[PDB]
DNA sequence: AGATTTTATGTTTAGATCTTTTATGCTTGCTTTT
DNA sequence: AAAAGCAAGCATAAAAGATCTAAACATAAAATCT
């Protein structure tokens, strides 16, 4: 892989072939034991996901080995979440020191008492979305350091090594290994990280004074091709849909709550009243309510 | 060369030798 | 100051400007610039130039001090070498 | 006096030629105020541009774009919170006479390309 | 779906009876282990001591500046312009607090950049560090260790006697600069009061020390200037005393030795990676079998050959220098390729001769390099190890080079030419006394050479004592040492394969990391990984139907410009292969999820490109 | 009848939140040199 | 005429600035062990 900066400048058989590439990759397994054994941590950096080939290698080799899995897939992970899981669960120490640089001195101390404890660490996508930032992989390039602990990760992302400098890349003592398995990533996006309809079922859902307060700013939308707040105001009040000004800012509150509206506040201070929808769209849903 | 029909042709050449 | 009418300055314009003098002052030719950039730093520990609130060499500055306040220091000065007398009038 | 490897100082002068450029130049002297800044994939094309031998993208080389960060020979003027994403800036914070030294020690002439 | 995977928890503990040697025995008591364990703790045992006899004058120089301020308001301090590679002076400075507690001169605080985000945490770290130091040498909460309580604890312990308060900073760049000024004033705020000792690690240059200290800054630092070696001439003292000595049976091959150290001239100067990816190569060689635990010391070596099995000596029959071996010799190569036991007692006879060849290679490359790096333009190259890739890589005598070295040294005057090929001979047989005598097998390595050495001295008398002659010189000389002891490692004596590691492709991937190059393989041909029988592309822009479905649309996305409709590429896609848009948008998804794309946040069903 | 963890509680500081306000940047819409 | 270049415009977002709150830390009431 050799980039041109030119793009810069002017800027069934594939169920056996996976099942045979996935048997490689578990024969790999008693190598990882020994270079793991050397102290090497392992790396692998394919293109598919490896959650289940570390998860096999959890299973088949580490069934008795003390293990720490990570999900770095995880949305909501963070890096006080594992200092004290190892500080918690494995060490009995109680919660872990609010500084995490602090917990990982306390982690280093108590494996340094303990000899022949190995504690395994396996970090799905070690890349993840709360691991991006710089000290979260200095704390777990502080913590692959440790002699007792070994490390195996995933990367997937293509601008992974950014984040690790010499220093980090020489803590992580990786081993690296390229495990393609061409499996879909399901789980890895499965989370947070990566409409008429909705329109007519929170439509359904109000009483008649928000239908017509709703079907007043949706006139005004076709007719004029945001209304001002006086306006609705006024047209409420006429039609009797209102009792004062704050009954209709809580409707309004409501309808911002429920995404119906957008209100895009003027510089002369007066509040406008987006509808955020296509026009024929919109014309198709006034047809609908008569 | 494969190393097992090399050392059977080898064990070949020997024996009729 | 005087020129671009209060502008923000920077250490990189303002010891351009002082080498243009210092090439012809015949006494200060021999300066090395981290003298002048020392000399700036002495200038905005005293509060004589505030930062606008980036390298230390570029990063833009106020003058604290009025024009007659100059003025007043280039009379009351002591041992003040002509050829700086004449460079402040012009 | 800064001892380097060779291709961190080929990166070095690649972000100096990337802050000192202009954005523009770059489609006339590559195809073949202060210091600008630079987004790393622009410093990446510099890179490939004046390497004339191509080397791939390994861990090592953008290994050696974070620790020229971190010896402040770099600097994240803006970014910082997102890398990875593209949306980082960096700034090239050395003088020129660093880099003409650095292109006597390589053999790149980095006056034909300012 | 899976119990690991969980919409609450992030981390899962699987903890098997932890309180407050990963092997079994089968692998551990394998001679292979043994040998490998044994080459291993001799080649990082004596590349430390290399390290540490290297940084010994500094650090006597440091030590001498600590009890010159304790035998005595600005702080002493003391820059240490140490290198790039900023992890390996770790055990420098490790080394400078033994010494210093050793002689009980000082107590010293080590100072992160980790530990130091403000000027209250700097404060806190340095007092417990000082006070934890003090209390490791013969716990208060971090919260209460103030400067006024360092200031009680030294009058409760040493002002009876005066100790120095060495505050070590290793990694000076990585500081934030306002808290640096602040904690230096504050330590020159408590001189004479305290005793401080400030020495520093500066990775770059002086020129940054007078950059992040400002004028009042300055005012209080008397600093002193000391020079730790650089980088590449510790590495040419490692490869020539390490890598290159005779006593160890394990020699790495050209092409790895020449990527090893273009992998720490062209990218990182870290001792420490180049020993890391050394003691990849001596596991990746020595996890063979035991074939390869043959591969030691003479002794051991002729122990480990009694003790073999069979599976041992099908892999010394496999191995591509036997077959040679085997067509240059009938009942002699029955007895050899099956009867085992003869081969079994003809094992010592081939591992005498290659340990006596990469002898006598040694021995005629410590000759062969001052002859040749003496020159100028070196066409071989100046020091030993760029000769000893040269003449393992290919044959000498046929390259160019060899012909321009005999060329520049026949047009020598005869007085240079006698002095050179005099010191030659004098460094070889320096080299001879002192290294290869003490030597297992060193004997009969200085019984073959010496003879020849005196040949070529008899040639040096009689081109002293008589033009010509000087041809007749460089023929001897070609001819008892380049010609018979410095062959190509191809015409290497066979099962050389035991003793060299010349397989690199393995190595290079699993130490060099290219995950671009994998995902770039990867998502243009997966006939490449995949290996299915309809699959295959004839060229990689093709774009066949059959493909899988990431790859498509990487395709399709690859071939246009940066900003990108969702719409147009989903008709592009649904032209060349409902489920269809779920799929479209899992492809999508993953290839977000890669980094390769983003969406749009100012317009809306967009995607922009973050590749080029 | 007195010392020791043990536990329940209150305080304080760092972090989440609401809100305004300000800005660079992402995109647009012309705009203009080669 | 083709593609690089200057005002325009809304928008995520970034500072910030007060503000409120959750968890870490210091501390007191109290069963517990002697």
């Amino acid at each position: 892989f050799v980039p041109e900066s030119d793009g810069y400048f002017h800027s069934a058989e594939h169920e056996g072939s996976i099942n045979a590439i996935m048997e490689e990759y578990r024969s790999y397994f008693p190598k990882w034991m020994c270079i793991l054994n050397e102290g090497f941590n392992i790396l692998l950096y394919g293109l598919g996901s490896k959650h289940q080939l570390l998860q096999s290698f959890h299973r088949e080799v580490l069934h008795k080995q003390t293990v720490l899995v990570v999900n770095g897939f995880f949305p909501s992970l963070t890096i006080k979440d594992m200092l004290d899981s190892i500080t918690s669960d494995i060490l009995d120490a109680g919660i872990s020191p609010a500084n995490p640089h602090e917990a990982v001195d306390m982690i280093e101390e108590e494996f340094a008492l303990i000899p022949e404890t190995h504690l395994f660490l396996i970090v799905h996508n070690l890349d993840g979305a709360m691991l991006r930032n710089v000290k979260a992989q200095a704390i777990l390039s502080r913590l692959a350091r440790i002699p007792n602990i070994h490390l195996l990760a995933s990367i997937d992302h293509i601008n992974t090594p950014l984040l690790w400098d010499q220093g980090k890349l020489c803590s992580f003592n990786f081993s690296w290994w390229d495990c393609t398995t061409m499996l879909p990533y399901t789980n890895e996006t499965a989370f947070e990280n990566s409409a008429l309809s909705s329109m007519r079922s929170v439509f359904s859902s109000l009483t008649t004074n928000s239908r017509g307060i709703y079907m007043l700013i949706v006139k005004y939308q076709l007719k004029n091709k945001g209304m001002p707040f006086r306006d609705l105001y006024s047209s409420c009040r006429e039609a009797f849909l209102v009792s004062s000004d704050l009954a209709l800012r809580a409707q309004l509150t409501e309808f911002l709550d429920h995404k119906l509206v957008k209100s895009k506040r003027s510089v002369d201070g007066s509040e406008q009243l987006t509808i955020p929808i296509d026009g024929a769209l919109l014309q198709q849903f006034l047809e609908e309510q008569e | 060369e494969d190393y097992e029909i090399w050392k059977a042709r080898m064990l070949a050449k020997a024996q009729a030798k | 100051s005087q020129i671009y009418d209060r502008d923000s300055f920077n250490f990189e314009i303002i010891y351009a400007r002082f080498s243009k003098f210092a090439k012809v002052s015949t006494t200060m030719q021999a300066v090395e610039r981290s003298i002048v950039l020392k000399a700036f730093e002495h200038l905005r520990i005293a509060e004589l130039i505030m930062p606008l609130t980036v390298q230390k060499e570029f990063e833009m500055h106020k003058l604290a001090l009025t024009y007659s306040q100059i003025h007043h220091c280039m009379q009351r000065y002591q041992a003040l070498p002509t050829e700086v007398a004449q460079w402040a009038q012009s | 006096s800064l001892e380097l490897p060779y291709y961190a100082k080929f990166l070095l002068i690649a972000a100096f030629l990337a802050s000192h450029n202009a954005a523009k130049q770059d489609k006339r002297l590559f195809v073949k105020l202060g210091p600008k800044s630079f987004s790393i994939d622009r410093l990446l094309a510099i890179f490939y541009a004046i390497l004339e031998e191509k080397v791939g993208l390994t861990c090592n080389l953008l290994s050696q774009i974070s620790t020229l960060v971190h010896l402040n020979l770099l600097s994240f003027v803006s970014g910082e919170q997102n890398i990875m994403e593209g949306s980082a800036r960096l700034q090239c914070t050395i003088g020129l006479e660093f880099v003409l030294q650095i292109g006597k020690v390589v053999g790149f002439n980095v006056r034909q390309y300012l | 779906m899976d119990p690991t995977i969980s919409v609450s928890k992030g981390c899962f503990v699987y903890k098997n009876g932890a309180t407050r040697s990963l092997l079994g025995k089968e692998v551990v008591q394998q001679p292979f282990y043994e040998e490998y364990r044994k080459a291993w703790n001799q080649i990082n045992d004596h590349i430390a001591d290399l390290q540490h006899r290297s940084y010994a004058r500094t650090l006597e120089q440091l030590v001498d500046f600590v009890v010159g301020q304790a035998e005595r308001e600005v702080l002493p301090t003391a820059a240490l312009l140490t290198g790039i590679n900023q992890p390996d002076h770790l055990s420098q400075f490790t080394a400078l607090t033994q010494r210093l507690h050793a002689q009980r001169a000082a107590m010293v605080c080590v100072l992160q950049s980790r530990d130091c985000a403000t000027l209250k945490a700097a404060v806190e770290t340095l007092v417990f560090g000082l006070v934890e130091d003090n209390a490791e040498v013969e716990r208060l909460r971090r919260s209460q260790c103030t400067m006024k309580q360092l200031k009680s604890w030294y009058t409760n312990n040493f002002d009876s006697e005066r100790r120095q308060l060495v505050v070590i900073l290793p990694d000076f760049e990585c500081f934030n600069a306002s808290v640096l000024q602040d904690l230096i004033l504050i330590l020159s705020a408590h001189c004479g009061s305290l005793p401080f000792v400030l020495v520093l690690g500066v990775a770059t240059a002086m020129t940054a020390v007078h950059g992040t200290l400002p004028y009042h800054v300055s005012s209080k630092i008397r600093l002193r200037v000391f020079q730790t070696q650089a980088a590449p001439t510790g590495l040419n003292e490692v490869l020539d005393k390490v890598l290159l000595s005779p006593k160890y049976a394990f020699h790495l091959s050209g092409k790895t030795f020449k990527f090893l150290t273009h992998i720490f001239l062209y990218y990182d100067f870290s001792i420490h990676g180049f020993i890391q990816g050394f003691k990849y190569c001596l596991m990746e060689h020595f996890f063979g079998g035991n074939a390869f635990a043959l591969c030691t010391d003479y002794s051991k070596a002729l122990g480990r050959i009694k003790q073999l099995t069979h599976e041992d000596m099908e892999t010394i029959r496999r191995l591509p220098s036997f077959r040679p071996y085997v067509e240059q010799i009938c009942k002699r190569i029955i007895a050899v390729l099956t009867d085992d036991d003869y081969l079994k007692k003809k094992l010592p006879q081939l591992l005498r001769d290659c340990l006596l060849h990469f002898l006598l290679f040694r021995c005629s490359l410590e000759f062969l390099t001052e002859l040749v790096g003496d020159l100028p333009r070196c066409p071989l190259g100046k020091l030993r190890r760029e000769l000893y890739v040269n003449c393992l890589n290919r044959a000498i005598i046929s390259t160019p080079e060899y012909k321009e070295c005999l060329q520049m040294l026949s047009f020598l005057s005869k007085d240079e030419f006698v002095a050179k090929v005099n010191r030659a001979l004098e460094r070889t047989e320096q080299f001879l006394v002192e290294e290869i005598a003490p030597l297992e097998l060193g004997e009969a390595c200085t019984a073959v050479l010496r003879p020849k050495l005196e040949a070529i001295r008899l040639a040096v008398d009689e081109v002293v004592k008589a033009g010509r002659a000087l041809q007749k010189t460089l023929q001897l000389i070609e001819t008892q040492i380049v010609q018979d002891h410095l062959r190509a490692l191809q015409d290497a004596p066979p099962i050389h394969e035991l003793f060299v590691f010349s397989d690199i492709a393995t190595v290079r991937r699993n130490i060099i990391g290219a995950p671009r190059a994998a995902l770039h393989t990867a998502l243009n041909n997966p006939h490449f990984y995949m290996q299915c029988k309809c699959c295959e592309l004839q060229d990689q822009s093709l774009l066949v139907g059959t493909l899988p479905d990431l790859s498509v649309v990487y395709k399709l996305h690859l071939e246009c410009g940066r900003m990108i409709n969702l719409f147009d590429w989903l008709q592009a896609f649904r032209s060349v292969v409902p489920q269809i848009q779920a799929r479209f948008t899992r492809a999508v998804a993953e290839l977000q999820f890669l980094g390769y794309i983003k969406m749009s946040k100012r317009k809306t069903d967009h995607a922009t490109r973050l590749t080029w």
